[PDB]
């Protein structure tokens, strides 16, 4: 019988309970977005990697949900390698940042994908 | 009283503003279908055996329900489907209470019928616009919670009734810290000698905030606000708002539509998500010959208001029953659902942008059911576990971890192009390699399905 | 899950504080009675297939429902009566909503059963004292209205839906001025395009005050306060209070128990009589094999609150069905009702001074039914007519006069020692001599029953 | 900004839930009717001269006003009647204030037009039901 | 009705307390100027064709409007400027609604006129003191925001209608983090199916706080509080106050003056800045012959209340039109504006310390327009961009940076003694050297104006 660690097990939502995605698996996820017609986009954060509540504590309000956009949503992107290239460039510029790939759906003005692609040292 | 010559109108062309009803009629022997269907329409509108002077001070043909079509049921004999049309004016705007009173108020007790069952209702866009609907709905909810690309996960705190406020909170923290998004107050748990509501709300808030701080993910606990009076119900929601928690809960059928609409309005105005439990539904929707099918009770909830609604389980069901379930699941989530008798959808339903409701799947769900559930329901669903978390050998947290890992393994496999239908068991097998928690939860299952075990390297 | 060895306890001695339930169980083939009755008790309390660690942080045997007895039904086979006992602690004080959620919340959907029907409930004095009950009750109501020694009389305004506010009031005045005590808003009539609630309340108040001034007797009109939300419902009752009228109305099943208890509390605090309509009851209480019998729904109303409650009609019923009706009528009016399986009373019910509810008899009632109704129900009842007043050849007032004269003739005859059972038709015949109004209402009846007519001198 | 190829849709079949508008347009010299009617529809809905990235995070064709028909006025020349259709979703329930802001908010100041006049509006039943309307109305008033 | 001999009073000496009006009259053929101007004065005051007995129970000459002067318009014929004087007593204190009803209530429909246009109004100090005016005004606003020495910068979130609450917030954060002070809710964006108001307020607050924390500068987002009723409007502002945000927004002409004054009062009492959008103004102020000029609508807003007001754009306008704009801009910002017919100012207007309103310039503004805008408007203005930020090749933040850099380059150049009028293009050219963001925004512009590019070193 093992005890689940109360520390050093911070998560980043979808897929974060699985072993770190290999470049090949990371690439397969991006192809799922493209196959469905979803517009890929990258987001990164350097300071607050997890949600907190500093400005308000009313129901539904949390700070730290929004991260900063890396460039622009990749409309018309057909090659999943173009997306993977940006992740390399992003962590090159900000190695101490968390980076995630999000997907947008148009029939619905919604976001429908969000998984971590890179985590800083000790995370 | 010969209704047939006044209420049975096969030449009637339904209007865009009419409320349509599909009744499954089982008339008494000797009573013709046309007369039975006319009795159904008559009783649920003007209800007149003959004529009184007051009927001349208005136009009877303006407020009457009309049976415009009859269809014999393929299977059993003596069973017909009667289609009735009701004028938009018969109904009070924004009141599900009035809609149910007019349509199902007296007809089920008519003597000429042996049994009666309301199968579906076509809610026209003009009536839909008079309702607020879900406080938030699927999209806004995912945005508030910042959760995308996978079904949400919840678990029930057991036993149903019996635990104290602090022990309740302890189980809440352990489950949530392990990977689950939500924990649930039992539908029976309101305020009792063993645990008063305010103490529960207080300890559960402490527990959910700790798990959120520990994991970095937004957590929620359905705090049951169901109560004896409207005032108590609101008083309970007000405290949830003061604590700053994200979601409250209500038993809409035992609490009632009038009280539920009030809570839903309150939740919209105060940013609270509303989880709905369907307690008591089976006394109304189980028998195929008499009652109201769940798809109508689900439509009523979406109009009255709720962000989540329990919609049973698909595990161990014949396609058949499974198709009926997917039928009402679409009616709850989608904006436009086209007519399809194969899935029990008697009418095309246009929801005119009314927010969709997140279906909650619960009932004997285990980790090895994850592949089938993820495939059948898709991402927009909440999968709830009871003994799959609490019954895990190592406890709540490891039990929550097992379910979270199992779900993510299914999502990853699906995204990679794998067929969850035929590779389901294998997907869970591979996952057991990298998760001691998942492995321990799959022991008895491995012995039967794979005749072993183990790992290798 | 073998419940039988934990939930089936035939040695159990019920406590004075237990809530007892009598279920009519129809188990699936192969499933034993003891196991079925244990499944019923288990599901409606702790609901555990096996055991989880949290069950050790309390005492399972303290909050569990227990099937202490099984009885085979004399008539059909595969049908048993399971008796279950629930601890007082499982329930929230003053909440019928919680009582229904705990007992009928999930059991009706259990797979081991083919059908399930809640026949009765024994509400212990300790739980009864946590409810306010009827705002006023039979005695206080007669005192407020100053009406004694006879059944009260009411009539329905037809058509159900369709009339305007002023025309509605006109029919109200004509009926009331003729001898009736009450007039009724249709259960479907709330607030609609053809007639908004406030206009109706305003014109009906004018009409009832005129009839009261003209006759010298206290009049009332059940003003329907049923609405989409609790706030609207109270807002409607508040205006009835401002107008100074005596009675309001509510559809307790479609409105819901949470909303009904709120209205009942409001009515007690503001001196308003509360008339309850049972719309939608037949979708729940009609089938003998599945659902909830009306006697339980009636007990729930008496606890939640109501001064009057529709309890059907006795006309054209076999003794048999008539005995069942008299059974629940006693449960509504009396303080102590001893067990009596012949009238469907499975438990002795002590109401510990909770006010009694006035039963309302309606449904195809005509003047010639008056003798039988007066004898069967007695003085403490409200007899409602529809076409017996509106359908009178001369109109509303003469129709109301006919019913008032017919009723008083029956009361006088009864008081003089006459048997209403065998002299009924003759009593109405004599009355026709001194009442042109009653004579005109009895025309078609005279031709069939007496093969004539007439008068002499 | 060539609206005509996106906002002028003569093949459009109006829906039961659409708010329809009949505008009397007097375009500036040189400006074609189709382009003027498309400018009217564009300005009173999405109002875009070209495209920005945010337009991809939704469906432009779902919330746009559409000029589905043009008719020359029998009397004067340089005067046309442009018919525009607006989706039910653009409007707040029960708010005449929002209805006027969306339809007549900015179009009357568009340069390509010399004059503009809103002649009529088709309020669909689905939008009508979100309003209380007159406190009482003719019938109730006579009765009171 | 010969008004001329009673309402045309050329000998009248205007009082310090009179409200003066300058009307541009286009009389019907045959109708003399004196008679037309007298018809205007008569209709907008006592409005009498002849005499009735009630006119003797008061003094007609005490409450009558008087045309004291007529002037022929230099340009067109059949067009005159009629000056009317109204007594202070005709108006309700603090009500712009009453002022507009009395002056423009019925005159525009008079038959003797072909067209009528209210060009200006002289609001006397005695009437000005009965108004609160802007909640804060230019000076207090700069102090609250701690922003001095430059125009403020804002941007519109596009598309107008269509985006969801979370996506709306995302664009808000990206724009604000790049150097902009404010972001804007579209005037049409209130509360709709695609985005309910409360969700928008919630996500926009999160976005603006993040950008403020990241940049170190105070940020604001105009949260639209325009609504169907006064109660909803206040309810929306109340939530903005709870979130602690700095500014709300209102469409004063479609919302109305009565509602706007209520919001303005609320904003003063709760420390909220009020941004005003002039939606619907062009249906009233575009035609030179009929309607109300914007300078009057601007005066009304300053009295009713608003801290910012959209006042169009100056880009691509003839001096001429530009002079008219600078005319009303002064009327909005300054304390004392002397008469000047060249800029459309018919009367000397003393504002007696009523706070000034910040003019908002928007409409086809690009970075290369910055030099001219900074020079024309000065520091006390808000410059809003649409496609100049959203349409930037690299996105919102880089687009916001380009506009912020361009503006600061213009401010620095101006302070250093450079002429923005003739060196404008060069100032932007130099700035492109040290700003990749500004360079990318100027590409198409460089090719046309400079026939290149580039940089050197």
């Amino acid at each position: 019988m093992q005890v689940w660690p109360p520390i050093n097990k911070k998560k980043y939502e979808t897929l974060s309970y699985l072993p770190d995605l290999s470049q090949e698996q990371l690439l397969s996820e991006v192809e799922y977005l493209l196959k469905n017609g979803w517009v890929p986009c990258l987001e990164f954060e350097t300071e607050h990697g997890f949600v907190y509540r500093e400005n308000n504590k009313s129901p539904g309000y949390y700070d730290g949900r929004y991260w900063t956009m890396w460039k622009l949503p990749m409309f018309g992107c057909t090659d999943a390698t173009q997306v993977l290239a940006e992740v390399e460039e992003a962590k090159k510029a900000y190695p101490q940042a968390w980076i995630r790939i999000i997907g947008f759906d148009n029939v619905r003005q919604v976001q429908c994908i969000s998984f971590i692609a890179y985590k800083p040292e000790g995370y | 009283k010969d209704y047939k010559l006044t209420y049975y109108t096969p030449e009637y062309q339904t209007k865009d503003t009419d409320i349509l009803a599909a009744f499954r009629v089982t008339p008494q022997p000797g009573v013709p279908p046309e007369e039975a269907g006319a009795a159904v329409a008559a009783e649920s509108s003007t209800g007149t055996w003959t004529t009184v002077w007051t009927d001349g001070l208005t136009s009877l043909d303006r407020y009457k329900g009309r049976c415009y079509r009859i269809e014999r049921v393929v299977g059993e004999k003596d069973q017909y489907i009667a289609y009735v049309a009701y004028p938009l004016d018969l109904f009070e705007e924004g009141s599900v209470t009035n809609m149910f009173t007019s349509i199902v108020g007296n007809v089920f007790g008519f003597k000429a019928l042996r049994a009666l069952r309301l199968e579906d209702l076509r809610i026209p866009p003009a009536y839909v616009k008079t309702f607020q609907g879900p406080p938030h709905g699927i999209q806004v909810e995912r945005d508030k919670l910042n959760k995308y690309g996978r079904p949400l996960l919840g678990c029930t705190i057991k036993p149903k009734l019996g635990l104290s406020a602090k022990n309740y909170g302890r189980a809440v923290y352990e489950c949530l810290r392990g990977g689950l998004d939500f924990t649930k107050d039992d539908e029976n748990v309101n305020s009792q000698p063993f645990m008063r509501w305010r103490d529960r709300f207080l300890f559960c808030a402490e527990a959910l905030y700790k798990a959120q701080a520990e994991t970095g993910e937004i957590k929620g606990h359905y705090l049951n606000a169901t109560a004896g009076t409207c005032e108590e119900m609101i008083k309970r929601a007000v405290f949830a708002r003061e604590l700053g928690v994200p979601i409250v809960m209500h038993d809409y059928l035992t609490g009632g539509f009038t009280a539920n609409t009030s809570l839903a309005h309150y939740c919209r105005d105060n940013g609270l998500l509303l989880h709905i439990h369907r307690a008591m539904h089976a006394v109304i929707d189980r028998q195929k010959n008499h009652g109201i099918h769940f798809r109508v009770l689900a439509k009523a909830l979406r109009m009255s208001g709720g962000d989540h609604i329990h919609s049973g389980t698909v595990v161990g069901k014949l396609e058949g029953e499974r198709d009926i379930t997917l039928g009402f699941v679409d009616l709850l989530r989608d904006d436009f659902v086209e007519q399809d008798r194969s899935r029990g959808i008697y009418f095309t339903q246009d929801w005119v942008s009314l927010p969709g409701v997140l279906p909650v799947a619960s009932g004997g769900i285990h980790v090895w059911h994850m592949p089938a559930l993820t495939e059948i329901f898709g991402d927009d669903s909440v999968l709830q576990f009871g003994g799959g978390t609490l019954g895990h050998p190592w406890g709540n947290a490891p039990g929550a971890v097992a379910n979270r890992v199992a779900l993510e393994a299914c999502v990853k496999a699906r995204n990679e192009g794998r067929d969850l239908a035929q590779e389901g068991n294998e997907i869970i097998r591979e996952a057991c390699k990298w998760s001691p928690e998942l492995a321990a939860a799959c022991e008895v299952w491995k012995e039967i399905v794979f005749n072993f075990a183990a790992v290798d390297v």
